[PDB]
């Protein structure tokens, strides 16, 4: 289990415990997956996508049951196998993003250009440049969400733990169905009940038995 | 969508107090301010407190220094601290929750089912 992020990552100043990371609480380090809406013309190919999330381009490819030169339809929804590993307390899947136009801030480079799967809070916290003072050409330090299962949810059969952006018309239900598990297993995921509220755009955890289908 | 759950109203006796929370569940973008309502006999559903998710606070002025409204962000729930009530706060009370869907769209009432409150004379 990690806490949710509840939306905490929408507000800059907030300094919730979530905003900086899952919690290094399991191994120290294991395979683990995000996923990640193709966006065009930058971001819609293994290659492009692999180089924003520091995967690889095959590993991209044979996730997804596609060749790793193949353009991805715009919005298309693909898993990113990625090395999960605990950093000063933290689960985080490291990449370097180099800012492209003067403009781009922390916010936008972790809502927009991340798709929410890194917070505001945590660029800020591992990188020296001030909010008003990043630039075009500047290299960042990106902690991508990811965690390990901890070894409850191992006993119970759970091999890895994806990092799923939730969409308009979504639901906890939904999402496990998706991938073959229990809804209440996805809500133990993330510290939920049965009476919660789940929010568009907020990544949230689901526990795997297996390798992720590869068209979701 | 989202499901409201209003608990904690009854019959009091004047002077008395009562706490009324609301829990909200389900989906949606965002949950923007939270409040109380209240419908008297005869009257309309007028506003009673309100909180944003920056815990800003209104109060109607029949209503300031006896009444408080908290919020709770990580579970979204909603409560109201009644005190020295009277006969006048006799109402169906009724929690509001507004929320965005998308980006910038539009924002939505969610209204509970209504919680009786019921105060005797002194
Ligand atoms: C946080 O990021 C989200 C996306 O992760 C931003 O919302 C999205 O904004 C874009 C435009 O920036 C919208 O997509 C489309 O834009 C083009 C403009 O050329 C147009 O073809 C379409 O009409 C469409 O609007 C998109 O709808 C919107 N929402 C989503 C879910 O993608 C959001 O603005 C960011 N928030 C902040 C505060 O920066
Ligand atoms: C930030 O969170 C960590 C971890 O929080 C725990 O695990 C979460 C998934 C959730 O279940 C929380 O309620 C848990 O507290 C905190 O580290 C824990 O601290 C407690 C109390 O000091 C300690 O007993 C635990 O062993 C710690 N757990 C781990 C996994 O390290 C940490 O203190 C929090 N930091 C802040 C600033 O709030
Ligand atoms: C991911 O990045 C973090 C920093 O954000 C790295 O953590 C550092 O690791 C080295 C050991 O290799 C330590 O000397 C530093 O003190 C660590 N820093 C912190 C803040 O803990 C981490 O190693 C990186 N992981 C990978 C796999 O690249």
């Amino acid at each position: 289990q990690q806490e949710y992020l509840n939306n905490n990552q929408l507000d800059c100043d907030n300094t919730h415990n979530s905003t900086y990371g899952n919690v290094c609480n399991s191994v120290t380090s294991c395979q683990s997956y995000l996923t990640f809406k193709s966006s065009s013309p930058e971001y819609n190919t293994p290659s492009s996508i692999s180089y924003l999330l520091n995967s690889t381009p095959s590993l991209v490819a044979k996730s997804n049951n596609i060749t790793d030169v193949t353009p991805i339809i715009t919005d298309t929804m693909v898993t990113v196998p990625v090395t999960c590993s605990c950093s000063g307390g933290r689960y985080q899947h490291n990449a370097t993003y180099n800012l492209k136009k003067t403009g781009e801030t922390y916010f936008s480079i972790a809502n927009n250009t991340y798709q929410s799967l890194t917070t505001c809070q945590a660029l800020m916290a591992q990188n020296p440049y001030d909010a008003k003072n990043l630039f075009a050409g500047d290299d960042l330090h990106v902690p991508l969400r990811c965690a390990c299962p901890t070894k409850k949810q191992s006993d119970a059969g759970f091999k890895y733990l994806l990092t799923y952006l939730v969409s308009q018309g979504e639901s906890p239900d939904s999402i496990a169905e998706i991938f073959g598990v229990d809804t209440q297993s996805v809500l133990d995921a993330n510290e939920l009940d049965s009476k919660s509220v789940v929010f568009y755009f907020t990544p949230l955890l689901v526990p795997l038995k297996t390798e992720p289908p590869a068209r979701l | 969508q989202l499901q409201l759950v209003e608990s904690g109203g009854g019959l009091v006796q004047a002077g008395g107090s009562l706490r009324l929370s609301c829990a909200t569940s389900g989906t949606t973008f965002r949950l923007n301010t939270m409040g109380w309502y209240r419908q008297a006999p005869g009257k309309q559903r007028e506003l009673v407190a309100t909180i944003s998710r920056d815990f800003k606070t209104n109060y109607a002025d029949s209503v300031k220094g006896r009444f408080t409204i908290s919020r709770d962000n990580a579970k979204h729930t909603v409560d109201l601290q009644m005190n020295s009530l009277t006969p006048e706060d006799t109402a169906v009370y009724y929690c509001l929750v507004r929320d965005q869907r998308e980006w910038y769209g539009p924002e939505y009432d969610n209204w509970g089912r209504g919680t009786q409150v019921t105060v005797s004379s002194h």
